[PDB]
């Protein structure tokens, strides 16, 4: 009987629609998310900070602390084996 | 302060510095300390579905991995010849399987009252066959709590007078054989062999402890 329209009502269509669902997820994702490794506080300085950057960290991540433990089991030996029970 | 709460201090110490003195990376990788504690934590976690699971076997989970986590460490520094492990005497490996199993009633009387009398007829055995039955079972029931305890302590004083006894032979062939070889490198070899399985025992006991703590749970919890 005319001319019909529906060309242009998305200005109320792009509500209802799944991907603007997660448009408006991601959106809020990303704008506070750091760029480039921003604010990764390598400097880590608390009680021993020296273990913290050297076996604590986790790039060895191996049987040295542990080793470290036996070490000072074998130095406290005339402290609880000898001398004492 | 006695050995046993001296060695008790010593064992926090180890335990903060593992998984709680790395926390820098803000992933779930990033140092190879955090993959060796999942993985156990993972696998008992996993055992927990398979023998807990149904209803309540994330709610009961940390005791069975505190009680993995207490006897691990107390099987890790063993092995050292003058390791005076657990004071010699493990009479504790016998309280925490005493009072684990004397919680165990209390849940089982608490969730079932009379109904947990019911648990020594489980399919069967009828009442000619129902004293019998209750005798082996109620009987069964201290038994393997009090077999727990013990197997555990003495295998772990064993191995550390295995340890000694083996020694103290190994100094008499050094100082007596003037010339010859092969006389303190093969006992020092099984010096060796003797000690990788007092390591390998705690491991797996440390984890049939586990097994079967979990399992006593499950009779508490589910009555069959």
């Amino acid at each position: 009987v005319s001319t019909l329209i529906p060309p242009k009502v998305v200005s109320s269509k792009n509500i209802g629609s799944a991907p603007n669902a997660k448009r408006i997820a991601n959106v809020v994702h990303f704008y506070k998310s750091l760029p480039q490794g921003p604010a990764p506080a390598i400097k880590a300085n608390t009680r021993l900070a020296r273990y913290k950057a050297k076996y604590f960290d986790g790039d060895n991540a191996s049987g040295k602390p542990l080793w470290h433990f036996a070490l000072g089991i074998i130095a406290f030996g005339y402290s609880m084996e000898y001398y004492f029970h | 302060l006695t050995t046993f709460s001296l060695y008790t201090i010593i064992v926090l110490l180890v335990i903060t510095s593992l998984y709680t003195l790395t926390n820098n990376n803000n992933k779930i990788i990033g140092s190879r300390w955090l993959i060796s504690q999942e993985a156990i934590y993972d696998t008992i976690m996993n055992m927990t579905k398979g023998q807990i699971g149904g209803k309540n076997w994330g709610l009961y989970f940390p005791m069975i991995f505190t009680l993995f986590m207490f006897i691990f460490i107390a099987n890790l520094i063993s092995m050292i010849p003058y390791s005076f492990a657990l004071s010699a005497h493990l009479v504790f490996i016998i309280s925490l399987s005493i009072v684990i199993w004397l919680g165990n009633t209390i849940l089982g009387l608490y969730k079932h009252g009379w109904v947990f009398f019911s648990l020594f007829v489980p399919a069967g055995t009828p009442l000619p066959l129902v004293p019998l039955l209750v005798i082996i079972e109620t009987l069964s029931y201290f038994a393997r709590a009090i077999s727990l305890g013990l197997r555990l302590g003495s295998n772990i004083l064993a191995g550390h007078l295995l340890m000694v006894i083996l020694a103290g032979l190994t100094f008499n062939f050094m100082l007596i054989n003037l010339f010859t070889l092969v006389f303190g490198f093969v006992p020092l070899a099984m010096i060796l062999a003797i000690m990788m399985l007092e390591f390998a025992i705690g491991i797996i006991q440390g984890y049939v402890w586990a097994i079967l703590t979990a399992s006593y749970l499950k009779d508490a919890v589910y009555l069959h």
